């Protein structure tokens, strides 16, 4: 059947438990729909037991803040009450970017593996969610993801849900969009959106860009966050790498408006911020507005020119809907919290 | 933070 897992909050990522092997060694591993290899290996050892197998390949992936290389195995993984024989996972000999996890549990679309593995070049390494679906475990090729904004350091106030959707995590209607045509965010969980700010200006017309729950920020498009940067008054800040707002400019802060699929997703400004009461965690100090829209480092029209990140997805429930190649978001009972 | 497969 359909099943859950809870996820906990560490400020720039979301982890799961995750068991490998029989009898199963525990893993905290990072939750990324922008990448699709589930490996471990930058902490705790990987604990060989009788499940685990070699097989013919070494395996390597580049991310934007560092990277892993090491040899593929298979190895049965434990997700909550759901287990996945023979999963394909990488165990990591080099790992860069990892701090505070053992890996990723890797729920962006199959096709990213290719090319990860080596010599096999050409072959794709089918994710968590397919093995799941294929073995008959969940009754439809789907993952849907709840994150919530936090006030700790480590918060287990999400979940994941693999094979359905958790009515008790959104609020309203889910609003879904095909995946885009639009290459390279096709690749991955990509859509279409345009951003507004308040009623009346344009910060990025519409385009393509990925749904990221393993990017922390907002990212947009460079010219965007120019004219992010303009709207909203902020400056650049040393201590954190973070926009800063004054005490008024925070006051006068609007709302992002994102269009998709027709519809309106109001990012307002409480959810524009990072959760003051930690601005320690990024190096800031109290009484503080530091911002989580970002600058992606690329200017629009490439073909992917936003992350809505782990700090947007606190605010939307999102679905990842494999079977459909589609995207769902909906509201949540704390899409318009203040808490930040 | 982090930035995950560019």
């Amino acid at each position: 059947a359909a099943g859950s897992v809870p996820a906990t909050n560490q400020l720039v990522d979301y982890v799961v438990n995750v068991g490998v092997g029989s009898p199963a060694t525990t893993y905290s591993l990072l939750v990324d729909t922008g990448s699709s290899n589930t490996w471990l290996g930058a902490d705790k050892s990987y604990v060989k037991t009788s499940t685990s197998s070699a097989t013919s390949d070494k395996v390597s992936v580049t991310y934007g803040s560092g990277s892993f290389s090491g040899t593929e195995y298979t190895d049965t993984v434990t997700l909550g009450s759901l287990t996945i024989p023979k999963q394909s996972i990488g165990v990591a000999s080099r790992d860069s970017g990892f701090d505070g996890v053992d890996g990723i549990l890797g729920v962006g679309p199959v096709d990213l593996t290719v090319g990860t593995l080596s010599p096999h070049t050409s072959t794709s390494i089918p994710t968590v969610t397919d093995n799941l679906f294929s073995q008959g475990t969940i009754p439809t090729n789907l993952l849907a993801v709840s994150f919530e904004p936090t006030t700790s350091e480590s918060s287990t106030n999400g979940e994941l849900t693999f094979g359905a959707t958790d009515s008790s995590k959104y609020t309203g209607s889910i609003t879904y969009t095909p995946i885009t045509s639009t290459s390279p965010a096709s690749a991955y969980w990509g859509i279409n959106q345009s951003i507004r700010y308040g009623s009346s200006t344009s910060i990025l017309s519409s385009t393509a860009g990925i749904v990221d729950t393993g990017t922390t920020l907002t990212l947009i498009a460079s010219d965007a966050f120019a004219k992010y940067k303009k709207a909203t008054g902020a400056v650049a800040d040393n201590n954190t790498g973070l926009l800063r707002l004054t005490t008024a400019q925070y006051a006068n802060l609007q709302s992002l408006f994102f269009t998709i699929g027709g519809q309106t997703f109001e990012l307002t400004a409480n959810a524009q911020i990072w959760p003051r009461n930690l601005n320690t965690a990024i190096g800031g100090s109290a009484s503080s507005v530091y911002l989580i829209v970002g600058d992606l480092g690329s200017d629009s029209g490439e073909g992917l020119d936003f992350i809505n990140g782990l700090t947007f997805l606190e605010r939307f429930y999102s679905v990842y809907d494999t079977t459909n190649k589609r995207l769902g978001l909906a509201t949540t009972s704390f899409t318009t919290a203040t808490s930040n | 933070x982090v930035v995950x497969a560019x």
